[PDB]
């Protein structure tokens, strides 16, 4: 529960005037960033790279370099109902549908992964809706190599 | 010499249309970490020849 | 001229027979 | 067993001329509400709402608003045969058939939930039938994705 | 114009009989907070096109 | 004018083909 301290080494700002918009994450062997957040990343090595993929999942996937392949986290596909974590607190999976505590979210923090237990990375925060006293996420899992969006009603892209 | 060109603008849809629906899809399989189903290796020309 | 335009104009519809199906799947899923 | 106090944020009175006659719940995301009972509710932003459905399961459900998400309840679908609980004491689950008290219920109290353990709504009380000492429910409850209501020999509804 | 009648009152029955086929088969479906089993969205053009 | 009267004349008795069995399905249920 203190390996969240570890997303630094698997985490990049991207910036598109000289202002930090999003983040592009370093899941398993491939970087992945949302489709939408723009600029460019800050680092040179990964910066001149084609990688410009679909959009109806709202990704962007690359391959990252050799040298690189140490700096990465871990991937995982299984969850159960229980309590997972991320950088800005803690939440839980009750029927497919991740939720967090409403305004611990901004809008400019998407790229954050959401760690299990063992800091295996399971899905990838990109938005959110305002039930009110809870709100739930947009987010892109996979369960099992084949990444699947899920969108709840009426969200809004951070 | 309009005949002799609507076949090019006649063969190039049928052509487009097919790596149109080649993309559509196995797209999910180059994004995930993960492996290909070789049944559609078999059938679709795969990009992953095994690597990817 | 009709089997010509019998060949590749039956190459056509089949290849939107598939792309109608193919969109038909993998928009669901 | 404290949590039947958070049937007020999802429960409501409705009035046929000034007096209470039923309850319209908010299970979900979709206001539901026993067809037989009339009147307006008395909520202003939940009146003008096209709902009017089936009545071969007497319901009349509709889709709640965008503002009132998370003044929701919890639902399931699943029971074992044990203890559950609503508002007017405690009943058990023998068979298919809830039994209540003889007396615990009046000619008034439909649109009630009954909550399991977590406070996760199981069904809705809508009748009932006295075989004595004690007295089973007619009840509106659903196995997965499919209401189906359950009808004891004789009842009258509240 | 009476076989010009009888054809409207004739075509309209039968299309009032799927209008009611297609409500009562899949009522419950809208009713619970639930999914549309997707054989019957192929078979019966349902109104959930994925929502609700 | 059979012809006519064969096509909708057997249209409609499809349509009541149908809802006998719906109704004899998702009564029961």
């Amino acid at each position: 529960r203190m390996c969240m301290k570890i997303e630094n080494d698997c985490i990049f700002e991207v910036k598109l005037d000289g202002k930090v918009t999003g983040y592009a994450c370093l899941v398993g062997d491939k970087v992945m960033k949302p489709a939408h957040v723009k600029g460019v990343i800050d680092n040179p090595d990964l910066a001149k790279l084609t990688y410009k993929k679909s959009s109806k999942y709202d990704l962007e996937c690359a391959q990252i370099p050799v040298h690189m392949k140490s700096d990465a986290s871990k991937y995982t596909h299984e969850k159960p109902e229980g309590h997972y974590n991320w950088h800005h607190g803690a939440v839980q999976y009750s029927g497919g549908r991740f939720t967090i505590p409403t305004g611990a979210g901004k809008p400019g923090d998407s790229g954050r992964p959401i760690f299990d237990n063992k800091g295996r990375v399971v899905a990838i925060v990109l938005g959110g809706a305002n039930e009110g006293a809870r709100t739930a996420l947009s987010v892109v899992t996979w369960t099992k190599d084949m990444v699947t969006r899920y969108t709840p009603e009426g969200t809004e892209e951070w | 010499s309009a005949a002799g060109l609507a076949v090019v603008l006649s063969l190039l849809a049928s052509c487009y249309m097919f790596a149109t629906a080649r993309r559509k899809c196995l797209t999910p399989y180059a994004l995930t970490p993960g492996a290909v189903v070789p049944v559609t290796l078999g059938v679709l020309c795969c990009a992953p020849r095994a690597h990817a | 001229v009709q089997r010509v335009a019998g060949g590749l104009g039956g190459l056509t519809l089949a290849a939107v027979a598939v792309l109608i199906l193919v969109t038909c799947v993998t928009m669901r899923r």
